[PDB]
């Protein structure tokens, strides 16, 4: 039992992570007030990965919130789950998260996060065995980023024998505003490279051009997107909480899916895309599930995966079908969509099922890819950052609490770089 | 008194070990208790099967091997299954860490700190017994574990036991139950530093005996169970020679001799005629000349390849239960009838033949239908290259675009060695290329 040390920071963070926690707890049936509520035995049999366990037997998640606005809890208890988390590590900060990278990581809130690394460390050890470290936020401005990836770099430090892992989420500028983040997020990033080989890019431009355009919305809520993101990356990892065929750990999670050490952004998907609706929907068939896989709107990123070629591709089936004939239309989308793939890499398709169904939803399947189509993305925040960058604007507080310019361009030439990387391993 | 040790390594090899063993306790009258079939109880047997099981006290017939793997998933899995008190407890190893389908991983990362304990077991189990002959290795190129434990074991006991011949018992991987993509790399890392210890390896195909248990065994989504019960029979098939009585292919030595002409060749084909499915009642009867007959056509070949476009090297059989000498004789002569068979131009090619006097035994649960007749053909056919070369071309393809190199870089290999051991076995494809 491998256990996972769950890291989490920032306004956005916390969000997300909320819903998050409630959805996974609420498929293994863990009752809000922390006892077993479930309907069978197939849920305990290992998940003390995610879920430690107390003096009085029952169960106890593991999971560290930190910020640096003094309330949190005062946010957290927001859902169904403020108590739930352990009533001794919500670790505040003072101030805030003005959109000012540095703010948090180089000079306060550095301060706290050396006590917060104490903290993680006191908490990994009494595990049986550790699998490695996994982390959701933003690359959004205002202590989301730098927190994030400084709390990145000392756990790289302390265990590099371990995996990462970042569900950030790429700010865009079509449902938000304070435009100074393209400097926080290109920034950032340009060191999450270096320091991290397992990312999710939720991007939040393409969930509100989906979201709002093809889903029957007006003005996306920020519970509107928690909903989704809740879904989404909440099913990504089943095949973790769950035994199946490809059980594959966090270390061999990569080695079947990164090849090269830097070209590790995954774009998922997730077909059965539904707002915030009571009623399920009628029901749909498993051509039509595995067909709106592949739909382009359905992309959790910026891209039309048409418009590229895949290089390691997952998926998660869930519910009861036809097990052995999934490998039927496998092989029929590998037949007819040969272009989409690449050759360099033969046998791309890893595939599995699981028997379980998520809550409110009886056929669905989690998607996880990795193609070339994120350049596309790149190319987007990369241009919405050098258009504005000759204008100097807002550099001000950067150049003056630690920053200077040379790192702007160099993290420029960093992105530029990856962005070539995927452009010519696509030709 | 003779004996002999069968390694366990791998999640695949510890399940085939668990399969093919109860499978052998059931054939020989011995029960998961192992009371007594007609023997002194104490020290007893004195019949060939006394080389796998020896008796304890209380003559249980304990199995003097061993099931090895990085992670507690399987081991524990079935130490508390069917044959809890059958096995030694602790005498059964758990790691800690996944090799995740990487072979430096097995190799220099966390097999490295173990292997210690592995050998320290196999040697006192040696110690244990007094006629040792071989070895029996069960794993799989695919899995980190089964390639790099596998190959690091065998190496070490090679350079302790110098004397003793080994038998591997691998399993070919297939992508239609791929769980890796890394698959073709981890088989060639292990297999290009396998020539210099191995002697003789028994590799399965997985799509071989996937297209078996449906085309012929009725089944649509076959899991482990399934493939691995088929695998334990034909594997059964072939060792039964070492199991009952003086006969062809009697000894390790003996296996080698009449197979492995050069040492770097040491890859045989092997067949198992009876593959029909299941409570089916009856289509049709059995026959001794039928099932010979049939054995050249390429259904059951346990690895895909062209044998009939190839020239043979050698010719084994074996045969279970209703012996007459006359009749296979016979059976020999109407397929010695070149139809367009070949064999070696500088050698006597006849095929050998040795009979035994038990009827196949079936798993008491399980698909296999009973049936009293069998053959199982352990040719050594130069075929093997299109498999072998189909292997390598498929490695070679993701070389060019270095993919994946970094993850077995990061632990200790090098980037040009990848280089050596391919052209290490484009000179194999060539060394089956001489003979013509
Ligand atoms: C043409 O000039 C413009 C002027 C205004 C606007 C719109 C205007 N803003 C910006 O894009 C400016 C971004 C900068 C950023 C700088 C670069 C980071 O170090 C800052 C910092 C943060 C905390 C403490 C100390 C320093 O500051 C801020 O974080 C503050 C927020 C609060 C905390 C003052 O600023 C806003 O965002 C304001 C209050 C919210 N509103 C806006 O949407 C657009 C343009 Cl283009
Ligand atoms: N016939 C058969 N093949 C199996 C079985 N288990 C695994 N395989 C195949 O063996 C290959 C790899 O072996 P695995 O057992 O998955 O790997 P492993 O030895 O556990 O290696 P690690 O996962 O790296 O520790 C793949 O082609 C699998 O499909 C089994 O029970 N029977
Ligand atoms: N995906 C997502 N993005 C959000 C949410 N709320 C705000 N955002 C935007 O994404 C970024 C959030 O990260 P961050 O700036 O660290 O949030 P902060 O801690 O409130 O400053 C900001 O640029 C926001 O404009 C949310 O709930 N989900």
């Amino acid at each position: 039992m491998r256990e996972i040390v769950h890291i989490q920071a920032g306004q956005c963070g916390n969000q997300i992570g909320a819903k998050f926690w409630e959805v996974i707890s609420d498929e293994h049936g863990i009752d809000p007030s922390g006892n077993y509520v479930g309907d069978s035995d197939l849920q305990l049999e290992r998940i003390s990965v995610y879920y430690n366990e107390a003096s009085s037997h029952k169960y106890v998640p593991r999971a560290i919130l930190v910020d640096l606005e003094p309330g949190t809890m005062d946010s957290v208890r927001s859902g169904a789950f403020g108590h739930l988390f352990r009533p001794d590590n919500f670790i505040f900060g003072q101030s805030g998260a003005g959109n000012n990278w540095a703010k948090g990581h180089y000079t306060e809130g550095a301060e706290l996060v050396d006590s917060v690394l104490d903290v993680v460390r006191k908490e990994c050890e009494n595990c049986d065995c550790l699998q490695g470290f996994q982390l959701t936020h933003s690359l959004g401005g205002g202590t989301g980023s730098g927190m994030g990836t400084l709390l990145i770099s000392k756990v790289r430090e302390e265990y590099p024998d371990r995996i990462m892992n970042t569900f950030s989420v790429v700010p865009s500028p079509k449902v938000s505003d304070t435009v100074v983040e393209p400097y926080n997020a290109t920034l950032s990033i340009h060191q999450l490279v270096e320091n991290t080989d397992e990312t999710y890019c939720i991007d939040n431009e393409a969930l509100y051009d989906i979201c709002f355009r093809t889903l029957k919305l007006a003005t996306p809520t920020y519970g509107d997107l928690n909903h989704l993101v809740s879904a989404t990356m909440s099913g990504v990892t089943t095949s973790l909480r769950f035994p199946g065929q490809l059980n594959a750990d966090l270390r061999k999670l990569a080695v079947n899916m990164v090849p090269f050490p830097r070209l590790h952004f995954f774009m998922p998907g997730f077909a059965p895309l539904t707002a915030r609706g009571s009623q399920q929907y009628r029901a749909l068939t498993v051509p039509e599930l595995t067909q709106q896989m592949f739909d382009a709107k359905n992309m959790m990123a910026a891209c039309d995966p048409r418009h590229g070629r895949y290089l390691t591709v997952a998926t998660v089936f869930r519910g009861r079908m036809s097990m052995k004939e999934v490998d039927e239309q496998m092989l029929a989308i590998q037949s007819k969509n040969s272009s989409y793939f690449v050759e360099w890499i033969p046998n791309n398709v890893k595939v599995a099922v699981c028997d379980i169904p998520p809550r409110g939803l009886k056929m669905s399947s989690t998607f996880i890819g990795n193609s070339t189509a994120i350049q596309e993305l790149f190319k987007r925040i990369s241009e919405q950052f050098t258009a504005m960058f000759r204008r100097k604007a807002f550099l001000h507080w950067y150049t003056g609490e630690g920053m200077d310019e040379m790192e702007f361009t160099e993290a420029e030439s960093n992105m530029n770089d990856l962005v070539s990387e995927y452009q010519q391993y696509q030709d | 008194m003779r004996e002999c040790i069968s390694i366990h390594v791998g999640q695949a090899g510890v399940q085939i070990g668990n399969a093919c063993w109860e499978l052998y306790c059931l054939e020989h009258g011995i029960q998961p208790d192992g009371q007594m079939p007609s023997d002194k109880t104490i020290g007893g047997g004195d019949d060939s099967f006394n080389t796998f099981f020896s008796e304890t006290g209380a003559g249980k017939h304990v199995p003097r091997a061993v099931f090895v793997d990085l992670e507690p998933t399987v081991i524990d899995e079935v130490r508390t299954g069917t044959y809890r008190q059958l096995f030694h407890p602790e005498q059964l190893i758990t790691g800690k860490e996944d090799a995740a389908n990487n072979y430096a991983r097995g190799h220099y990362t966390i097999g490295k700190e173990i292997i210690d304990l592995v050998l320290d077991r196999i040697r006192k189990l040696a110690d244990q017994c007094t006629g040792l002959q071989g070895f029996l290795v069960f794993h799989s190129f695919g899995g980190g574990t089964g390639s790099g434990f596998t190959s690091l074991l065998m190496e070490r006991l090679s350079v302790d036991y110098g004397k003793k011949s080994k038998l591997e018992f691998s399993i070919y991987p297939a992508p239609q139950v791929s769980t890796a993509v890394v698959e073709p790399y981890n088989s060639i890392l292990t297999t290009h530093t396998t020539l210099e210890h191995s002697d003789c390896a028994f590799m399965v195909d997985n799509e071989a005996i996937y297209d078996i248990c449906r085309r012929n065994l009725d089944i649509e989504r076959p899991t482990y169970t399934n493939l691995n019960r088929l695998i334990s029979q034909i594997v059964s098939s072939i060792t039964a020679s070492l199991r009952f009585d003086g006969a062809l292919n009697v000894d390790l030595t003996e296996f080698q001799t009449n197979l492995v002409p050069y040492p770097r060749i040491h890859f045989p084909l092997a067949t198992y005629a009876p593959v029909i499915s299941a409570e089916k009642a009856y289509h049709e009867q059995l026959s001794v000349a039928e099932i010979t007959n049939a054995c050249f056509e390429p259904a059951n070949q346990m690895v895909k390849c062209d044998p009939r476009h190839g020239k043979y090297m050698a010719c084994c059989l074996l045969y279970r239960g209703d012996v007459v000498p006359k009749d296979v004789n016979a059976a020999i002569a109407t397929i010695k009838t070149k139809r367009s068979i070949q064999f070696v131009d500088w050698c006597p090619t006849g095929f050998k033949v040795g009979i035994n006097y038990q009827p196949p035994t079936v798993v008491p649960g399980g698909d296999l239908a009973k049936v009293q007749r069998a053959v199982c053909m352990l040719s050594n056919t130069t075929a093997i290259a299109e498999a072998w070369a189909r292997l390598d071309h498929k490695f070679d393809l993701m070389y060019a675009k270095r993919a994946f190199v970094h993850w077995y870089v990061g632990e200790g290999m090098e980037e040009g060695e990848f280089s050596e051991a391919r052209e290490d076995m484009a000179a194999l494809e060539k060394d089956y290329e001489e003979v013509g």
